[PDB]
């Protein structure tokens, strides 16, 4: 009776629901906990925001046209400002959450194309200048909401001021790795002809138990074309790119005043 | 106190020994451990997961995002889709992949390989696409009537929208070697379209597929070595 | 890697053309010049170095002269023209 | 040992194992026995040599090190006299290649140290035998300012004497880090640069290189001067033991230009181009 | 311990040993107490030397290499810095004849470095003491261009660093071998040179040399230039233990001219002729 | 004697009518017509004596004893199964020890015919026909 | 750690030794043995 | 007498190593102790 292309999400007081999906992966094959107590670093009363910030949240959607190259984000800093977990987290020194990323993108049965959806665990990326070394400034790194794009084509600015940005070369996926070894990620692909949605669980994945959310980004959602979009009546049409991520199982420690980065 | 004889290889420094040292920090109480997700046991996990061939490296689109798409289209030619031959370690569009990459810091490799082939086109685009795999010793396969008598797969569209060719090990020697040896040649690899690939109005007809490379379970490698990608 | 030292060659058509390719190596597991023009050997004394003795030379050709050394394939080729009145 | 294979022989059936999904996002499944007709064979094969306890298992370089002695009279030759070097895997591109395959490890450190020397010059007479000094600085133990200050006579920094002509000293230091594991790539700043700063911290730099500090390998020459001036070099080892390892990750492509995950211009291009897609 | 002989007297019957028939392809079967009258011996004396863990039992020589050491300032000086030599057991005529006994062996290597030293020239300085890297190249590797290059850190090849002054380095190396045995004689090519081929493979080399790749062993002086040029020469060994052998050989009796079974003319002739067929 | 371990195919693998031997060994100084078995009957090829290939499986037509030798010969290499295109992996080698000596007519020829059988035969890796170069 | 002494005979290379040694290629997975036929196990099984 | 051989890391000082060493004094009837009041155990009882 049932299928496994037919799925509901119900987190919190949001659901998403979808009639063409595949499989879901649970990332390194572990569902997302709260923190243990024969595991804890803190020792302060931990804030649990049981059902405020468990929930599905919906970033802007990006056009995905037949010259678009990639996108990315960084996933504990792309839901900085939504809601209430933009709220627990900059009352708080630590922060710990698992993670339920929905990307949605869907077309036609005369389309065609591949999206490469991605979770890189510490997506560290290379900076756009060659005067110094692990040098991006920091809103250059944390775009936040929108997120940023990938280029096919490395120029580095011989400008210290413009530099200070992640080169987010496509080919070598922003960090110098082959694009096409990256599925040893936990992944999907999102292919116009089979599927219209990619979930992935993302554990907590860090070496401490618990860490600051503010500085420090556990995940790099990456979206590669790996096809190129195209509709033979309309070679330059746009279909959206929608993502919708919850953050799950979310703990918080040190609680003190609100915390306002810096923006330029 | 006690009579010993100095044997030979004495006061070396072998960088490949296994001994015992004192250790600089006594009594350093390390940093318990918590549990991280995704451990990795074995560097044979890793050749178990799919990674996109550079199929279409050709002069102009290889280094860039379009290596990975196969070219497609609804001609019906009895030209090859690609050929490739079967050196997951030294050919010049496999040794860039995941498999590729451990296996260059491997020498000797047995085993059988795994093709995953993802077809990106129309949902109303269908076809019948032959996967060949053709054992060494002969003429490299061109036209259809070569690459059917080998190991092959026939391949029909639809739903279910990713086949397996299998490379299965068929060999003299027990391992080959992660080089381009001519004893140890690993063997040839078509693809030609079975019947064509056909589309109807309002659908694009120039179409493109996506090639992976895995291991199969009783894939294993030897003798660590030093790599020829950094320098 | 792979040395061909007649690499500029004019030579009228017909006649024979004298091609030397070697390799910087000592084992030559696989060494050979790829073309469909007639050759039999020339005799030279030595497990490294080698010439092949071209004959028939009709139109302008481009053989390629392989290597099988321990690092990799290399490849070499050589340039000959004709002559006509 | 590695997977046998069973004798199986043709199938007509409607279960299909040739067919999978990639979408769904595990990989490929099928084993040979599915897709073809297979013999038996007894497979005695282990992997034993890939484990991550031997494919660590070699004393890699991380480091060269060069110190001097002779009779220094300006400033400069005051600081050939010895050599201060940071701890890190990331002075070389093999080791730190290897390493680049995990997010996450833990292991047991083995260092050696492998020691030469030469005259400089030819006819300045002759020097004695030469013992070396190699101390372990941790972070806010005092780095040496000269050759021959308070801070060489280490009352607790962990220092090791090499007398020259002898066995390479070995030692191990074990697991130092203050996470649960060595963050080989950390995506993160120091610090949070907030909203109306008077301090602009717009040179904060990225990622990996502001949180590790292992320490200070300090190095001096514990002779005084010689008449020949003796120039020495020591390569600094590693050997990761006792490994475990976290998150796998694809492997460096391209080459690097610094201790980050930086790459240069013109060595973006790592393929050769084929002949065409058909060449064998 | 080999056969005793028994307390044997004359015959007179139709039991015939001494009648053999080598048509038949079996050898000789009489034993001494067949054909004449034997007292009886008991013996004692065993067979315990010939064996193949001890017919194999010593560290035979298999080459002579040579690197030097001075400040280099052609090219031909900066290829006197190291020394690749491929791996094998031809390049003397001792091991390997007792090797071509056998067509397949089986065999755990043991191998040592005995190192000697000298001054080239007379006045020009002196020298510190010396550390000799012995880097194990497995095909694939990067073989060394220079004497310095990124290829001698030896983040996974095997590397020994010989202090010269001790007792020389020694190691093990297993079967390596990709067959389930070393080929000592293979009877065939590497390749199939097919029908009407552009290629025109018409000088593929026969036989055992196309096939064997056991690796390359190339040896730095790790120091850098000393004043005085230090020239080394470096005795590889082998010894072949847990042996194992089959399918026997006659032996090697005219001089070698190759890698190969090759025979040179000259040598052709390797009996010395008697005075006659009745010469004591 | 250009250079070493240098055997074409053709001359390696003659195929039906075999070689023969002969007892003198003359090396050609063309590294064309040299690319052939060196085939001397008293080095046995190989340059081992002939009077020790007896530790060989071997038997001896006798002409006055018999007239017959058979022998049962197992798959013998280092793999388990190898490429017959390309490996060889036994040699039948019929050497004359005494000579043949008929009184009346000492310029007789009596024929020697080869019969050969496989034995349990094994075969791996179907694909198109292989052919082989012929010169 | 323990007393010991040096003996005669000490760093030396004999040619006929029988000791251990470092096995320069850790954990290396032999090749599996076949049975050949024709197993020579001592030199004078070629003496008969 | 014994086959021995030496590892790296022979001859070394290392300042915080622990080994054995031989008694300058041997048989030095060491003064016998008496309680003597606030004894220190361990550095963190001066932390607290």
């Amino acid at each position: 009776g049932y299928s496994d292309r037919v799925r509901q999400i119900t987190l919190g007081n949001s659901t998403i629901t979808t009639q063409e999906a595949a499989n879901a992966v649970v990332a390194y094959g572990e569902w997302p906990s709260y923190l243990d107590d024969k595991e804890a670093n803190p020792i302060d009363a931990p804030t649990e925001p049981d059902v405020s910030s468990n929930r599905f949240y919906t970033l802007d959607s990006v056009q995905w046209k037949s010259t678009s190259r990639g996108w990315w984000w960084k996933l504990p800093d792309a839901l900085k400002d939504m809601g209430m977990f933009g709220q627990n987290m900059y009352y708080h020194y630590l922060g710990r959450s698992g993670y339920t990323v929905h990307v949605q993108c869907n077309a036609s049965k005369f389309h065609q194309g591949a999206l490469g959806v991605f979770a890189i665990p510490e997506y560290v990326m290379a900076c756009n200048t060659e005067a110094k070394t692990s040098y991006v400034s920091y809103v250059n790194a944390n775009p936040g909401e929108k997120g940023g794009v990938f280029d096919n084509a490395y120029n580095p600015s011989a400008e210290a001021s413009e530099g200070r940005k992640f080169a987010a070369l496509d080919y070598l996926l922003g960090c110098g790795v082959l694009a096409g070894n990256a599925f040893v990620y936990p992944h999907q692909i999102i292919n116009l002809r089979t599927n219209n949605s990619a979930t992935l669980v993302l554990p907590y994945v860090n070496s401490l138990a618990i860490d600051c959310m503010a500085k420090h980004n556990n995940w790099g959602l990456v979206i590669l074309p790996l096809c190129k979009l195209d509709y033979a009546p309309n070679s330059s049409t746009e279909i959206p790119i929608t993502v919708t991520i919850a953050p799950m199982f979310t703990e918080f420690n040190g609680l003190r005043n609100i915390t306002v980065p810096a923006t330029q | 106190g006690l009579p010993t004889m100095l044997t030979p290889g004495s006061s070396q420094f072998l960088t490949s020994d296994d001994f015992q040292s004192p250790c600089a920090l006594p009594n350093f109480d390390v940093t318990p451990p918590i549990h991280i997700p995704g451990e990795v046991f074995n560097m044979m996990e890793l050749a178990e997961i799919d990674s996109m061939i550079p199929m279409n490296s050709v002069t102009g689109k290889a280094n860039t995002m379009e290596m990975y798409p196969i070219p497609l289209d609804d001609k019906g030619s009895a030209t090859p889709i690609f050929s490739i031959s079967l050196s997951p370690a030294s050919d010049k569009r496999l040794q860039y992949t995941m498999l590729g990459e451990i296996l260059n810091y491997y020498t000797h490799w047995t085993g059988s390989l795994r093709f995953t082939f993802l077809f990106c086109g129309s949902m109303m685009a269908t076809g019948k696409i032959l996967l060949s795999y053709s054992p060494p010793g002969a003429k490299p396969p061109t036209t259809r009537k070569d690459a059917m008598l080998g190991t092959h797969i026939i391949w029909d569209l639809g739903l279910q929208s990713s086949c397996t060719m299998l490379a299965p090990w068929i060999s003299n020697t027990v391992y080959r070697r992660c080089i381009k040896d001519d004893f140890t040649e690993g063997g040839y690899i078509t693809c030609f379209y079975q019947t064509r690939i056909v589309v109807p109005s309002g659908t694009p007809t120039s179409m493109f597929m996506l090639a992976f490379v895995s291991a199969c379970p009783d894939f294993s490698v030897r003798l660590l070595r030093d790599t020829n990608h950094i320098s | 890697q792979t040395s061909v030292s007649p690499s500029k060659v004019i030579l009228p058509r017909g006649g024979s053309v004298l091609v030397t390719c070697s390799t910087s190596c000592d084992q030559p597991k696989l060494l050979g010049i790829e073309t469909p023009l007639p050759k039999k050997e020339l005799l030279l004394p030595g497990n490294n170095r080698k010439v092949y003795e071209l004959s028939n030379v009709q139109e302008d050709s481009q053989p390629m002269c392989y290597s099988n050394c321990p690092d990799g394939q290399s490849t070499a080729k050589t340039f000959l023209t004709v002559y006509w009145t | 040992t590695a997977q046998s294979t069973p004798l199986t022989s043709g199938v007509n059936s409607q279960e299909v194992p040739a067919l999978t999904a990639v979408e769904t996002g595990a990989s490929g499944q099928a084993v040979p026995s599915d897709v073809i007709e297979t013999r038996h064979v007894v497979n005695y094969k282990t992997r034993s040599e890939s484990t991550l306890e031997s494919f660590f298992g070699r004393s890699a370089c991380v480091t060269i090190l060069e110190v001097e002695n002779f009779n220094a009279t300006t400033d400069a030759d005051r600081k050939k006299q010895f050599t201060t070097w940071a701890i890190t895997y990331t002075d070389t591109v093999q080791l730190r290649r290897k390493l680049e395959f995990f997010t996450y490890s833990r292991f047991d450190l083995e260092m050696t140290f492998v020691i030469t020397e030469r005259y400089y010059a030819s006819n300045t007479g002759h020097a004695r035998n030469q013992v070396y000094q190699l101390m372990y600085i941790p972070p806010g133990a005092p780095r040496p300012t000269a050759w021959d200050d308070y801070t060489w006579q280490s009352s607790s920094n962990p220092s090791v004497f090499y007398t020259y002509g002898s066995a390479p000293p070995r030692m191990s230091i074990p697991y130092v880090g203050i996470a649960n594991a060595y963050s080989h790539f950390y995506d993160g700043f120091a610090r949070v640069p907030l909203k109306d700063e008077t301090v602009d911290s717009g040179d904060t730099y990225y990622g990996l290189v502001t949180i590790n500090d292992f320490g200070t390998l300090a190095v001096r020459v514990v002779n005084e001067y010689n008449p020949a001036r003796i120039t020495s070099k020591i390569r600094v080892y590693m050997k990761p033991k006792h490994v475990r390892c976290w998150c796998p990750r694809p492997p460096r492509a391209v080459p690097y230009r610094g201790e980050g995950v930086d790459f240069k211009q013109d060595s973006i291009t790592p393929l050769t181009a084929v002949e065409n897609i058909n060449t064998f």
